[PDB]
């Protein structure tokens, strides 16, 4: 292990920690966005408090709010086109992210 | 039905004039909502 | 020889897709993007088809969906399954139009 | 592999791709011709949309429209002479191409 | 890969804890301790979170509990499970407030 190896290892470690910190910030922003969407567009019964009382994981709550928002805003034809199926019960993921982006576009144009 | 809404697309001059009147009214309502008179 | 038979099946499928795209694009976008003039300008067939698809998206699909679903405002380099989703949304838009 | 071998391989590859492109253009023109013939001379029930809804391949739709056009325009004696049989149910192919060329001649002279 | 799945579970748990702490701290303490300005001043994310927690204790938890339960008046170096107890008591205090 020479000096160049020391330096490249140090820089790689620092960059890895920086990327992890950025990921944590991204997760915090995602939780904030989910909270705002649930408060603004969805009923009180879908609040994180009552859902957690019913015993659901946080990720389950997030994908729940997302699916409900997609059904509320995005039309069924758009769901059947982008997600290729009508049911959103098994579409959690990147396709769900695209669907919620479309829902955000829909609410923006609705206002 | 107001000029404030970006999604609003007037179809004819008559609708455009109505949006102006609605926009004027909304500004008056907003003005009085934000107005804070001096009580002394 | 059935391998070549299925290759010809796929050839017919993409030829029908190309014909449908061209027929709708001619009546929707312009005559400047006709296959003949594009070929004269020196574009390959696949390049012509993808350019027509991108123009179709730029006509029907609103820009917000491009910068959210496709993650970029410029359709210049988004080609692929995202372009397939964009042209499907454009088909929905022209259906509702 | 010398320079001449490189050049002949390059030219052969380019020519093969050019021929494939010409074939694609020919297929597009064939589909356009089938669409025009079906719209102009055959009933609405034979439209590609309803046939595809009934679950037929595109090639089946094309040969279908061709056989119907041959029966509509080309006389039975001409069918029995060129195709050697009355039934066109098993004459799809180059003989079908000759029959549809005769049908095009028939409609041209009919106008 | 389920090891990384559980790591992501814990990541989500601590991210939710951070978001809750930030949301309550913004409406309770001040705008001077906002995440953006603290990051600009040059504090790591964990340092920001622990400083906000200590300020929350210094706002809700009375000093006598700090010098008895936490055994030291200065929350500057008490961090750990004692800090967890202090922030729990602060949550109780804001609940009753």
């Amino acid at each position: 292990l020479s000096i160049n190896e020391r330096i490249t290892k140090e820089l790689a470690e620092v960059e890895e920690r920086e990327r992890i910190e950025k990921q944590l910030l991204l997760e915090a922003e995602r939780i904030n966005e989910i909270d705002t969407l649930a408060k603004a567009h969805l009923s009180n019964h879908f609040n994180k408090e009552v859902l957690l009382a019913k015993g659901y994981t946080l990720k389950d709550i997030m994908q729940a709010q997302r699916r409900e928002l997609v059904r509320k805003f995005v039309p069924i034809e758009q769901i059947k086109a982008i997600a290729k199926v009508s049911d959103i019960s098994h579409i959690d993921g990147e396709i769900l992210e695209q669907l919620v982006s479309l829902a955000k576009v829909n609410i923006k144009l609705r206002k | 039905a107001s000029l404030l809404d970006s999604n609003f697309v007037p179809i004819n001059f008559t609708e455009f004039v109505q949006a102006i009147s609605n926009t004027y009214k909304q500004r008056r309502i907003q003005f009085y909502e934000n107005l804070k008179r001096h009580k002394r």
